[PDB]
């Protein structure tokens, strides 16, 4: 639905 | 609110394989829901070209993300692959590397070898998500 990422890992 | 195959035969008028190419791209949103078409200027303003806009899910350590993606279709697809970017929001970075060049391109073994009919967009999408789990091509900003 909405563009997400990981955090830095 | 969805996308009739009128809009998109529409939208692939002056491509070389239409019948192909609409057929796949239905395959495609039919599976990834988050995919749009896009008709937009590619380079320049005279060279419409569709995309396929939006983002698949990726799952990485435990948790699956909506990676931002950007799938431009040659006028001769699917004989020759299409042009693949992660499309980061404000909320990210994208990760050069591997997989991901410093303009956001993306490269994969599949596009590198690509051959119709064997060769599609729902098992590019597939790669993407294998490859993509173990490297993602894009991080919050932290």
């Amino acid at each position: 639905p909405e563009p997400t990422a990981p955090p830095e890992e | 609110s969805a996308v009739s195959e009128s809009q998109l035969k529409k939208m692939v008028s002056k491509y070389k394989y239409r019948d192909l190419t609409v057929r796949e791209t239905v395959n495609v949103i039919t599976l990834y829901k988050d995919l749009k078409p896009v008709l937009d200027s590619y380079g320049t303003g005279s060279r419409e070209l569709m995309n396929l806009t939006g983002t698949i899910p990726v799952p990485y350590r435990g948790n699956t993300y909506n990676i931002p993606i950007c799938l431009w279709l040659l006028d001769t697809y699917p004989y020759n692959p299409p042009i693949c970017f992660v499309k980061p929001t404000s909320s990210m970075t994208i990760k050069t590397g591997k997989h991901v060049d410093a303009n956001g391109k993306i490269y994969l073994p599949y596009l590198h070898e690509w051959k119709h009919p064997q060769s599609d967009l729902l098992g590019l999408i597939q790669v993407m998500i294998v490859v993509f789990g173990d490297e993602p091509p894009v991080f919050s900003r932290p």
